């Protein structure tokens, strides 16, 4: 392996837990951490 | 022709993204005064330092001898 100045391309995660909903817990969404109540939203998002 | 295609190339911090769009326009010679917001297409993580670039065209005659807009940016 090499650790030069370049973006990391290959690495594999491991399954830890299952999905949870509608109770205020901490989450790790694509490297973003936060805690909140998850509620379904009717807003339409852009595809990107 | 009711077909306008715009593309955006950027090269920062080892990440390469392309912003593309197809949209209909109706004017005799050049771009209209309309406004719309471009969308990204794909992210490429190789990140090569690009200095000179070339485009491609469609033509029939194989004469091998060995309308596009380009602008500059300011941060």
């Amino acid at each position: 392996f090499e650790l030069l100045h370049a973006p990391a391309t290959v690495c594999g995660p491991k399954k830890s837990t299952n999905l949870v909903k509608n109770k205020c817990v901490n989450f790790n969404f694509n490297g973003l951490t936060g805690t909140g109540v998850l509620t379904e939203s009717n807003k339409k998002f852009l595809p990107f | 022709f009711k077909n306008l295609r715009e593309f955006v190339f950027k090269n920062i911090d080892g990440y390469f993204k392309i912003y593309s769009k197809h949209t209909p326009i109706n004017l005799v010679r050049d771009l209209p005064q309309g406004f719309s917001a471009l969308e990204p297409l794909v992210d490429l993580p190789i990140g090569i330092n690009i200095t000179r670039f070339q485009t491609l065209l469609a033509l029939h005659r194989s004469y091998l001898t060995p309308a596009y807009y380009v602008g500059y940016l300011q941060p």
